[PDB]
C-alpha cells in the first residue's frame, strides 16, 4: 500500500518527514517552472522574442 | 513559494540594470615623461600608467 | 500569564470526541454541510439585501439622471 | 522548571500570548481579520524597506528614482506593486476588523478600542504621507490639499501648516521630512499594536454570542493558528490577483504626470479610501464645517462605548440593529461612490443627505432602537 | 478506569463496566441470571486450581467425582471465539470543579495476552513506575516522572499500567492532581513515555528488570496468589508459566528492545483519554495527541 | 480589585513596576549610572536624528551639500547637528564604562543580561558607522569602502557579499541611500533590544560593589536612584556640551570636509577614535584573514568572559590581584587607541603588535589564573 509504505518510510519520523519536504519541494519547483512556462509560451505562441528571435539572429 | 519570493526580493539588492558596460581609454605615452606617474579616471576605480 | 484553570466553575458536563485520524476531513457535504449552508443564507439574505439593493437604485438614478442632464433640451434652440 | 517555554522570559511570551492564550472555541472568521492586519503591517514594512533604498526624496528625482526603481532594479517593480497595493488590502482588512467590532460590540472593550482608533488614525496618516513620495500630480495636489486642512483652526491655523511644509508652499522641505515620516509611522504602528493586544489580553476576546465564553476555551495553536493560515491565503489570493492581473485598477493614472505645482488637474480624486471622507468635507459648503464634519467623521469612533444601550452584548439577537446596521454599512458604501463623483447635481445632494444619515444612525437610531429593543425583551 | 474502557473500546463489549447497568441490576430475572450460569459455567472453560500441601491425584480424584456430566456432541467441547473489540483513540471528560482533585488517564491499545511483547512493555512500565504522596523515596527516586512529580508537587499519585486481554489490552498510566498541575503533570509524563521510545539506557533497564523481577515473584506470595497464577494462566496463557521461564524471558530485554516496542506501540497513536474532576487545566485532545511523538 | 491606580492600571502598573517602585540595592555606585545615561543617550540621538533626517538627501552628488544646507540655512540646524554628532561619541564613552563597570564587579554573571549587551554594543557600533558615511566626506567614503570590504576577507561567499553592501561593484549612489535606510532603522532595534537587556536584568534585580546579596536591605529606584541618575547625567551633560559648543571639532577629524573622491585616498587616514582600538589590532596582523580575524575575536571575546570567571568572589573589589590586572588591561586599551592614531611605521607597529597579544593574553589567560591562584591564597 503506497499510504501504509509512505506513512512508514516517510511521514513518520519528524527526521525524515522533513527530509522529504526538501528533496521534495525540489523536484516540485523543478517541474512545476517548466509546466507553467510551457502553458504560458504555448498561450502566446509566435509573439515571444524566443520565437521572433532567429529573423535577425544571423546564423 | 517562499524560496522564490526570496530570491526575488534578495536579487533586489544586487546590481541594477543601468549598470554600464566595457571600457577602452585614450592615451598619449608622451604626456608621461620619463619618471612619472598618472592618474585616469578607469572604469569605476584608477588606472596607474 | 495562566488562564487555564482560573476560568469558570462548571459542574456535570461530560463531553466525547474523536482523534481526527479517526474521523472525516469534511463529513456530509449534503446530507447536513450544504443545506445547512442555506438556511443561513435564507435567513440573512432580508436583513442584508434590503440596503443594499436600496443603494444601488439610488446610485442608478443618481448617475442616470447626472448624465440625462448632460443632454441638451431643444425647448432652448427651437426659437 | 518544569518545561522551557512558561519560565524563559522571553519564549514564555510566544507561548503566553500565541500558544496557549485562551480563545472562544467560537470565534468565527471576522476576528482573523486581527492577525492580517499585524502580517500586513509587518508585510508592508519589508516592502518599504526594501523601497526606501532606492527611492530619494528630493522634488527634482523623487518621480525619477521610483521609475529608476521599477524599471532597473531587480523584481523592483513587483516590490513596488505589493508595498502599493498592501496599502489597500491594509485598509480593507482595517474596516472589516472594525465593522466586526462595531456588530459584536467589542468595542465594550474600551481601551482595547481605542487604541484600535488611534491605530486607524496613524494608518491613515501614514498611507498620506507615503502617497506623496513618488511626487507625481495628485502626491503634490494631495500633499497641497490635506494639509492646507490644518489651516482651518483659527490664529495658529496658517502658521501650523508652514513647520509641515517647512515653507511658505509644498517643495522639497516638504517632501523629504515626509519621507522622514512615512520611514517612521509603521514603527509606532507596531509599537501602539502592541499596546492594542496586550490590553485585549487582560479580558480574552469577545464573542459571536456575547456571553461568557469561560465555560469553555480553547488554545489559540492549533485551532487558530491554523484557522489563521487558511483566513491569510484565502485573503491574500485577490490582493496578489489584483497586484499581478490588474496592477492600476484600485491607482488613479493622474498620478503618472510629474507634480506641477501650476497646474491642478481637473478630475481630482483622492484614493479610495478616503472617500467617504472626501464626500463629507465636500458636503458642508464652509471651509470650517466640512473640517469639523470630516474631524468627527472619524473621531465619532470614540463615541460608540458611550453610545450603547442594548442590554445585550452583539447584534446576532437583536434584528432592528442589525437592519440599521447595514443600513449603515451600505450607508457609507454610498458616500465612497459620491466621493468618486464631481460637484454637481444630484450628487452635491445625495452626499449631503448620506452624511446626516451617516450621523445619524450613530447617535440618534442606534441608542434609539437599542433602548426600544429591550422593552421589547420585557427589561 | 471505567470510563477509560467506555471509550477507548467505545461501542464494543469490552467498553462496559462490570457491574453493569443500573436498569439491568433492577430488571435482571431468575430466568436471565440461570441462563448466564448455563450459558457460560462449562467445564471447558473452567479450571481448577489449588495450591498447598495436596497430592495432584488426591485432587483430580475430587474431581472425577463431583465436576463429572460428560458432554456428547462436539459442540460442547468447544470454546466460543469472541468477536474484537476496537480500539478507538478519543477522550472523554467528566467535570465537576466540586472535586477535590482530577483524575487523568491516558492509554493506547494492547498486544493481548500471547503475545511475548508484554514483558518488554512491563519492563518499560518498570523504568517510569509509580509513585505516591507517602513515599518515602522523595526526590532520589529513580523515576524521572516520579522525582518531577516530587520536585514541583505535580501529582498525589501516577501509576503506570498494562491490562491485559485475550486478543487486545490498554497501556497507559493514570494520575490523580490538584486542578492546577494536571497540566505540567501530563506533560512531563508524556515526555517520559517519549524518552522510552528514543533514549532509554542499559542502566534504566538493568534497574527496571530486577524490579519486575522480584515484582513477580511477590506474585507467588502464599497459595491464594499462587493459585490465582494458575487460574489465569492456564486460561490465558493455555499453561503454565514458571518463574524459571518468566525470568529468562527477561533477562532477554535491553534498551535496544525497549526502544523498539514502546515505538512500536506509543509513537505517534492516537490515544484514549478519560478525565473526570475540575480538570480545566488540561484541555486539549490535538495538543495532546501532538505530544505523541518527538522527544 | 486593587486600591490604588498605579499597580492595577496595564499601563501605568509598567512605569511603575519598573521605574519608581523597582527595587535596588541600598549600595550602588555611580558606575550603575552609566546605564540610564545610555537610555537618554539613544532616546537623544534619535531626536537629534529624525529632526536630522528631515533636511538630508542621500544621493552622493548631494549628500555633502545638504548637510551644509542643513548647517547654514536650517534654524538651529548647526546646533542639531553638533550634538548628534557629538552624542555619538558621548555614546560610545558611556557604553564604554558601562562594560568596564560590568567587567570589574562581574555582573558579567547575568549572562543573558550581558549577551544582550553585547548584540547592544555591536549594534551601536555597526549603526554609527552607517551615520558616518552619510555626509559623504572623504572619510565617509573611504571608510564606508574599507569597512564594508573587511567581509571580503570570508572564502567563497566573500567579495559577493559586499556586492549587496554597495549595491554595485564598487561604493557608489546605491550604498548611499541603503546606509540611510540602515542608519534611520538600526537605533529602533537598539532602542529594542534595550527593552530586552533591562528586561532580562529585572529578573535578577542589580548587582552591586561588594558582590554579595542585597536583599537584606533594598531601596526603591524613586527617588533614590531616580535622583541619583538626574544629577549623574547633568554631571556627564556637561562636559559633552562644552565640547559640543566650545570645541566642536576637537574630536573630529577634518579630512572628512573635502567632497568624497573616488579616485584620491588621503595620506592620513584613520578612523574615529571609538574604532582606534580594533584598527590597531586589525593593523598588528600582517595578514588580510589574520587582522580580520584578530578583530573579529577582540570584540567577539566579550562573549566568553563570563566563561572565563574563575573567582569565588564576584567582584574585584576585594582581589587587589585582579584588580591591577584589571586597571593593566584598561591602560592596555589605551595604548592600543593611541596606537590606531599612529601611522604604520617603527616602533609603533611593534608596539601595537605587543599591546594586542597583551590584550588578548590578560583576558583570556592572566585574569582566569590569577583568579585561581587568588582563591588558593583565602583557602578555598
Ligand atoms: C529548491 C527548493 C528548496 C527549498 C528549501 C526549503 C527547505 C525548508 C524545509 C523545512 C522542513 C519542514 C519540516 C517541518 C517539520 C515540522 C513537523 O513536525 O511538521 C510540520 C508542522 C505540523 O505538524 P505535523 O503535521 O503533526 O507533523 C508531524 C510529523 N510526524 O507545522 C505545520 O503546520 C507546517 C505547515 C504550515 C505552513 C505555513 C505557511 C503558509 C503561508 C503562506 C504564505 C507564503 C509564503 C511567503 C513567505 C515570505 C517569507 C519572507
Ligand atoms: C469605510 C469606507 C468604505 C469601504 C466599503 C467597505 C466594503 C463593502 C463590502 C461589504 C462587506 C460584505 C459583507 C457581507 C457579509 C454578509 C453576512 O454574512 O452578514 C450576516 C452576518 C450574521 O452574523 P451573526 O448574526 O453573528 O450569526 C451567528 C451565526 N449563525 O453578519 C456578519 O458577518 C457580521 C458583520 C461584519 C461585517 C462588517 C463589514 C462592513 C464594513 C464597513 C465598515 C463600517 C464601520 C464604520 C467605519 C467608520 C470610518
Ligand atoms: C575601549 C576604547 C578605549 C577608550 C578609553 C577609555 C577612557 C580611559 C579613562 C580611564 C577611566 C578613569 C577611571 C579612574 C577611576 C579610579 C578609581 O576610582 O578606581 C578605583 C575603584 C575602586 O572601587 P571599589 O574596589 O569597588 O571600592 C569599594 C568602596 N570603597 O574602581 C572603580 O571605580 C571601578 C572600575 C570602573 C571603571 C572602568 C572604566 C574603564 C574603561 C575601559 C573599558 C574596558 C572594558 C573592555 C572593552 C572592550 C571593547
Ligand atoms: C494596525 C491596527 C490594528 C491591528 C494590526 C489590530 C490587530 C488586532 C488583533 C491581532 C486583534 C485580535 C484578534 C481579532 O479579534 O481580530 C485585535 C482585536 C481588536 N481590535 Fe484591533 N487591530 C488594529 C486596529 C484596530 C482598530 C482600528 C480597531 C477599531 C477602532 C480595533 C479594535 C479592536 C477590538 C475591539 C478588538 C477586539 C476583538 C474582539 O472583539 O474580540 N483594532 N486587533
Ligand atoms: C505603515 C504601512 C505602510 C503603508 C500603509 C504604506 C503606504 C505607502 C503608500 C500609500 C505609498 C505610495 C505608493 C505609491 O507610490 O503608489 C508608499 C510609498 C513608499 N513607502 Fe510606504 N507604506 C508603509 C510603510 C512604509 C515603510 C515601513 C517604509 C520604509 C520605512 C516605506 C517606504 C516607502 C517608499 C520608499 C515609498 C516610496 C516609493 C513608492 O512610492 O513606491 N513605506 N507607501
Ligand atoms: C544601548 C545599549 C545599552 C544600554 C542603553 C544599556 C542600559 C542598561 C541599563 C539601564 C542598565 C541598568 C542600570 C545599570 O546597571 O547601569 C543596564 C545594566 C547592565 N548592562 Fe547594559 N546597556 C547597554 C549596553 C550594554 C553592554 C554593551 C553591556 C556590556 C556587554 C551591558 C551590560 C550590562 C550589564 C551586565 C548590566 C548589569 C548591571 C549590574 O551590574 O547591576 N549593557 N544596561
Ligand atoms: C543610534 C544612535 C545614533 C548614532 C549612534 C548616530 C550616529 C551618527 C553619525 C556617526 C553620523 C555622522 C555624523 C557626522 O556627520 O559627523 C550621523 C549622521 C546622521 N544620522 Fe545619526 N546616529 C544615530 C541615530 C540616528 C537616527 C535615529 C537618525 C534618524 C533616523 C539619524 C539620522 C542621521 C542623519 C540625517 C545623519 C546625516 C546628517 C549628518 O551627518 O549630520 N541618526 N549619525
Ligand atoms: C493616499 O493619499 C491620498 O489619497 C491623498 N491624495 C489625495 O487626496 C489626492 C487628491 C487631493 C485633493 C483633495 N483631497 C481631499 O480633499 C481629502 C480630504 C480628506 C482626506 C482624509 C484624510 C484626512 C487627514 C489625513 I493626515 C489623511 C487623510 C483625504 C483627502
Ligand atoms: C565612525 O566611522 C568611522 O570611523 C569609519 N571611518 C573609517 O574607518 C575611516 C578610515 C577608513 C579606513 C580604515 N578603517 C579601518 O581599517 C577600520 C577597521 C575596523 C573598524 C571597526 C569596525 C568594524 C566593523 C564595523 I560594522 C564598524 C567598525 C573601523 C575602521
Ligand atoms: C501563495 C502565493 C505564491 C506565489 C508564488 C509565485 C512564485 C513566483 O515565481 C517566479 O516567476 C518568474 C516568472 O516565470 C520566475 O522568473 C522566477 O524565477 C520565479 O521565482
Ligand atoms: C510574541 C507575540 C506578542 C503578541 C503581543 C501581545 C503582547 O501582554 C502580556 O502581558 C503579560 C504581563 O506583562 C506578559 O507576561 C505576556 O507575555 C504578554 O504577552
Ligand atoms: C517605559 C520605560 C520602560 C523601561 C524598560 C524596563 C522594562 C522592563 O519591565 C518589565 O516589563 C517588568
Amino acid at each position: 500500500a503506497l499510504l501504509r509504505q509512505a506513512y512508514s518510510a516517510l511521514f513518520r519520523r519528524t527526521s525524515t518527514f522533513a527530509l522529504t519536504v526538501v528533496l521534495g519541494a525540489v523536484l516540485f519547483e523543478r517541474a512545476f517552472d517548466q509546466g507553467a512556462d510551457a502553458i504560458f509560451e504555448h498561450l502566446n505562441e509566435g509573439k515571444l522574442w524566443k520565437h521572433i528571435k532567429h529573423k535577425y539572429e544571423a546564423s | 513559494a517562499a524560496k522564490n519570493v526570496v530570491t526575488q526580493f534578495i536579487s533586489s539588492l544586487s546590481a541594477s540594470a543601468d549598470v554600464l558596460a566595457l571600457s577602452k581609454i585614450e592615451i598619449k605615452l608622451s604626456d608621461i615623461p620619463e619618471g612619472k606617474n598618472v592618474a585616469f579616471k578607469w572604469r569605476g576605480k584608477p588606472l596607474f600608467v | 500569564g495562566i488562564h487555564f484553570g482560573n476560568l469558570a466553575r462548571v459542574r456535570h458536563i461530560i463531553t466525547y470526541s474523536l482523534s481526527p485520524f479517526e474521523q472525516r476531513a469534511i463529513p456530509n457535504i449534503f446530507s447536513d454541510a450544504l443545506p445547512n449552508v442555506w438556511r443561513r443564507f435564507s435567513s440573512q439574505v432580508f436583513k442584508v439585501a434590503p440596503p443594499f439593493l436600496g443603494a444601488y437604485l439610488l446610485y442608478s438614478w443618481g448617475t442616470q439622471e447626472f448624465e440625462r442632464l448632460k443632454r441638451k433640451n431643444p425647448a432652448d434652440y427651437e426659437n | 522548571a518544569p518545561n522551557i517555554r512558561k519560565s524563559h522570559p522571553l519564549l514564555k511570551m510566544i507561548n503566553n500570548s500565541l500558544i496557549d492564550l485562551p480563545a472562544p472555541s467560537n470565534i468565527s472568521a471576522w476576528w482573523n481579520f486581527g492577525s492580517l492586519l499585524a502580517v500586513c503591517l509587518m508585510t508592508q514594512i519589508l516592502t518599504g524597506l526594501l523601497l526606501a533604498m532606492h527611492y530619494t526624496a528630493d522634488t527634482s528625482l523623487a518621480f525619477s528614482s521610483v521609475a529608476h526603481t521599477c524599471r532597473n532594479v531587480q523584481y523592483g517593480w513587483l516590490i513596488r506593486n505589493l508595498h502599493a497595493n498592501g496599502a489597500s488590502f491594509f485598509f480593507i482588512c482595517i474596516f472589516l476588523h472594525i465593522g466586526r467590532g462595531l456588530y459584536y460590540g467589542s468595542y465594550l472593550y474600551k481601551e482595547t478600542w481605542n487604541t484600535g482608533v488611534i491605530l486607524l488614525l496613524t494608518l491613515m496618516a501614514t498611507a498620506f504621507v507615503g502617497y506623496v513620495l513618488p511626487w507625481g500630480q495628485m502626491s503634490f495636489w494631495g500633499a497641497t490639499v490635506i494639509t492646507n486642512l490644518f489651516s482651518a483652526i483659527p490664529y495658529i491655523g496658517h502658521t501650523l501648516v508652514e513647520w509641515a511644509w517647512g515653507g511658505f508652499s509644498v517643495d522639497n522641505p516638504t517632501l523629504t521630512r515626509f519621507f522622514a515620516l512615512h520611514f517612521l509611522l509603521p514603527f509606532a504602528i507596531a509599537g501602539i499594536t502592541i499596546i492594542h493586544l496586550t490590553f485585549l489580553h487582560e479580558s480574552g476576546s469577545n464573542n459571536p454570542l456575547g456571553i461568557s465564553s469561560d465555560s469553555d476555551k480553547i488554545p489559540f495553536h492549533p485551532y487558530y493558528s491554523f484557522k489563521d493560515i487558511l483566513g491569510l491565503t484565502l485573503m491574500l489570493t485577490p490582493f496578489l490577483t489584483l497586484a499581478l492581473f490588474s496592477p492600476n485598477l484600485l491607482g488613479d493614472p493622474e498620478n503618472f504626470t510629474p507634480a506641477n505645482p501650476l497646474v491642478t488637474p481637473p478630475h481630482i480624486k483622492p484614493e479610495w479610501y478616503f472617500l467617504f471622507a472626501y464626500a463629507i468635507l465636500r458636503s458642508i459648503p464652509n471651509k470650517l464645517g466640512g473640517v469639523l464634519a470630516l474631524a468627527a467623521s472619524v473621531l465619532i469612533l470614540f463615541l460608540i462605548p458611550f453610545l450603547h444601550k442594548s442590554k445585550q452584548r452583539t447584534m446576532t439577537f437583536r434584528p432592528l440593529s442589525q437592519t440599521l446596521f447595514w443600513l449603515l454599512v451600505a450607508n457609507l458604501l454610498i458616500l465612497t461612490w459620491i466621493g468618486s463623483q464631481p460637484v454637481e447635481h444630484p450628487f452635491i445632494i445625495i452626499g449631503q443627505m448620506a452624511s446626516l444619515s451617516y450621523f445619524t444612525i450613530l447617535l440618534i437610531l442606534f441608542p434609539t432602537i437599542g433602548t426600544l429593543e429591550n422593552k421589547m425583551l420585557n427589561y | 478506569f471505567d470510563y477509560l474502557h467506555a471509550t477507548a473500546f467505545q461501542g464494543t463489549a469490552l467498553a462496559r463496566t462490570v457491574e453493569g447497568t443500573t436498569e439491568n441490576i433492577k430488571h435482571l430475572t431468575r430466568a436471565d441470571l440461570a441462563s448466564y450460569i448455563d450459558t457460560h459455567f462449562k467445564a471447558p472453560r473452567m479450571v481448577l486450581a489449588a495450591a498447598g500441601g495436596i497430592s495432584h491425584k488426591e485432587l483430580v480424584d475430587a474431581a472425577r467425582q463431583h465436576f463429572s456430566g460428560v458432554s456428547f456432541t462436539y459442540k460442547e467441547d468447544a470454546v466460543p471465539i469472541l468477536p474484537r473489540c476496537r480500539f478507538t483513540g478519543s477522550e472523554i471528560r467528566a467535570r465537576d470543579d466540586a472535586l477535590p482533585v482530577a483524575h487523568v488517564a491516558l492509554a493506547v491499545e494492547g498486544p493481548g495476552w500471547a503475545d511475548p511483547d508484554n514483558v518488554v512493555l512491563h519492563v518499560a512500565n518498570a523504568i517510569i513506575g509509580r509513585y505516591d504522596r507517602t513515599f518515602g523515596g522523595g526526590k532520589h527516586l529513580s523515576s524521572r516522572l516520579a522525582a518531577l512529580a516530587v520536585e514541583h508537587k505535580l501529582c498525589h499519585s501516577f501509576q503506570t499500567f498494562n491490562t491485559s486481554y485475550s486478543d487486545t489490552g490498554l497501556f497507559g498510566f493514570h494520575f490523580v492532581a490538584d486542578p492546577l498541575s494536571i497540566d505540567d503533570m501530563m506533560f512531563c509524563a508524556q515526555g517520559e513515555w517519549m524518552r522510552l521510545c528514543t533514549s532509554t539506557t542499559e542502566s534504566e533497564v538493568k534497574r527496571a528488570k530486577n524490579h519486575l523481577r522480584s515484582a513477580m515473584v511477590a506474585q507467588l506470595d502464599g497459595t491464594t496468589p499462587v493459585c490465582e497464577t494458575i487460574g489465569s494462566h492456564l486460561l490465558n496463557y493455555g499453561r503454565r508459566i514458571s518463574l524459571e521461564e518468566w525470568d529468562s524471558r527477561i533477562s532477554a530485554v535491553d534498551a535496544r528492545m525497549v526502544r523498539d516496542v514502546c515505538s512500536k506501540y506509543i509513537y505517534d497513536k492516537c490515544p484514549a483519554l478519560a478525565a473526570v474532576g475540575p480538570i480545566e487545566q488540561l484541555l486539549d485532545y490535538n495538543r495532546i495527541r501532538s505530544g505523541m511523538y518527538w522527544i
